[PDB]
């Protein structure tokens, strides 16, 4: 098994890079669903970079992307992750309202910011669309699904 | 043959044709309309530091 | 003067902005240049001297927009 | 273009209509998986005559030609999608919000309280339409709760 | 369940790890006389134990 001791969502590496030795492993270079599982890997790995992008606002450069990778975070970690910088996003917008070309420009950035800064603000995909995200969650389940189905029939 | 009873279209084939096209941001509209307006202040406030108003209407002095 | 310059603002209208903002940036260096080509020419070192006037035009009214331009009185 | 864009709105609003007419979900016809025929008469390698390395080339193609065909299904759905709501944007409302632009007059000049009441219609579409009430405590019931507590000695 | 799967069949059969995963399906072909011969011989081999 190799590669395959270990779950998909629980190994060390990032879920990008553990596709990657998954499908060298299951499959030879030459195979369809090699071609078609390096190319899910960066489905991940960009999914990976939109993580890390929005996410290093918080935590800094290291972010330790893995982590929120296999357990994000949860609304009230996204609350207290906007209160921990928004004494610092409130002077930041103050020194750029101060520093604004005009007073059209110094009135967008504290309105820009007096929405941003509130935390019922965050759109929450599951709270506005709750038929997608339960289907989202059934995309990820039904690909389980057929994996148990063919241990069932094996 | 158990790979032929398994579902052909690849989990690859799903992330692209359920998430197509990359979605408009919110705040898209708001920086862009913002830029495009301060545009509109600059040149027609009476205020602004670089008004039109002298240039386009002159002075009677 | 008028279809003239309503045919001039709808080609102009139809670019992107950034090709519009290095148009004139093209045409205002090279027509620039021409007149510092141009040494000792009286026309020349009028064109220049009325370039420094324009821009005493933009920095009057930078100093007081609800005023224009400061004439001496 | 402002004719198109109506008629791109007006059609993506009989999209929306005929869709939830028909109850049906989000993400069911985006995902080539649902018009994936599974009772297919799935052909045996046994009666193929392959050779040794010819096999998973075997596979692979019939893997291809299932998933071209569940893709091809798609289409076929989605262009049977548009005329129905080709055919409902045409008798249809139109009646659409127009974009806030600051309003400007023909000798006149705008206003900065215009271009303001212009720049918090941009960021009143910030806010979700539905959206949690994550609540900040405030430093009015923060630190009255923190008085109570230094008053008993924590 | 997967990890369920293979320590039967390694349980049983533990010679079933000397053919890579990746590489099982090479070996078919559409009668069991055509299957390649590369695993054949070392399958048996292993399969008669460890002396």
């Amino acid at each position: 098994l190799g590669p395959q001791m270990e779950a998909l969502g629980a190994s060390d590496l990032l879920l990008s890079e553990q596709i990657r030795v998954i499908t060298e492993h299951r499959y030879t270079p030459d195979r369809l669903q090699y071609k078609e599982g390096m190319k899910l890997a960066d489905k991940i790995a960009a999914q990976e970079a939109a993580l890390k992008e929005e996410l290093k606002v918080i935590y800094g450069d290291n972010v330790d992307v893995k982590h929120f990778q296999a357990s994000p975070r949860t609304p009230v970690q996204q609350l207290f992750d906007s209160l921990k910088n928004a004494a610092a996003n409130k002077e930041r917008a103050a020194k750029e309202a101060a520093a604004a070309a005009s007073p059209y420009l110094a009135y967008a950035v504290t309105k820009k910011q007096e929405v941003q800064a509130d935390p019922s603000n965050i759109p929450f995909d599951e709270v506005l669309y709750p038929q997608l995200s339960e289907e989202l969650l059934e995309l990820e389940l039904s690909d389980i699904r057929e994996d148990e189905i063919a241990l069932e029939k094996a | 043959d158990r790979v032929l009873s398994l579902p052909a279209v690849s989990k690859n084939q799903v992330l692209e044709n359920v998430f197509h096209t990359a979605p408009k941001a919110p705040v898209e509209h708001l920086e862009k309309m913002v830029s495009a307006n301060s545009k509109v202040y600059d040149a027609l406030n009476l205020q602004s530091k670089r008004v039109l108003i002298w240039q386009v209407k002159p002075a009677l002095f | 003067i008028e279809a003239e310059a309503a045919s001039i603002l709808d080609r102009h209208l139809a670019k992107p902005v950034a090709q519009i903002r290095k148009e004139q940036a093209s045409a205002y260096a090279s027509l620039l240049k021409r007149a510092e080509t141009a040494k000792g020419a009286k026309w020349a070192e009028k064109y220049l001297e009325d370039v420094k006037a324009v821009q005493w035009f933009d920095a009057s009214v930078a100093e007081a927009p609800a005023s224009g331009p400061k004439v001496a009185a | 273009k402002k004719q198109a864009t109506e008629n791109l709105m007006k059609l993506l609003q009989a999209y929306k209509d005929i869709g939830d007419a028909k109850s049906e979900p989000l993400l069911k016809n985006h995902n080539p998986r649902t018009f994936e025929d599974r009772d297919y008469p799935v052909p045996d390698f046994r009666t193929q005559n392959l050779k040794a390395g010819d096999v998973p080339k075997f596979f692979d193609t019939v893997i291809s030609t299932r998933a071209s065909a569940a893709i091809a299904s798609k289409d076929k759905f989605w262009a049977g999608r548009k005329t129905e709501a080709e055919a409902a944007s045409a008798k249809a409302s139109a009646a659409f919000p127009r974009v806030a632009v600051p309003e400007w007059k023909k000798g006149k000049t705008v206003s900065i309280e215009n271009l303001n009441t212009v720049t918090d219609k941009y960021a009143a579409a910030l806010v979700p339409k539905r959206k949690l009430a994550l609540p900040v405590l405030p430093e009015g019931v923060k630190k009255a709760v923190e008085d109570f507590a230094a008053s008993v000695g924590q | 369940r997967l990890l369920k799967l293979w320590a039967k069949r390694l349980l049983v059969s533990p010679e079933l790890a000397i053919v890579p995963l990746n590489e099982f399906d090479a070996q078919l072909a559409s009668k069991f006389e055509g299957i390649s011969p590369k695993y054949q011989e070392l399958l048996s081999a292993v399969a008669q134990g460890n002396k």
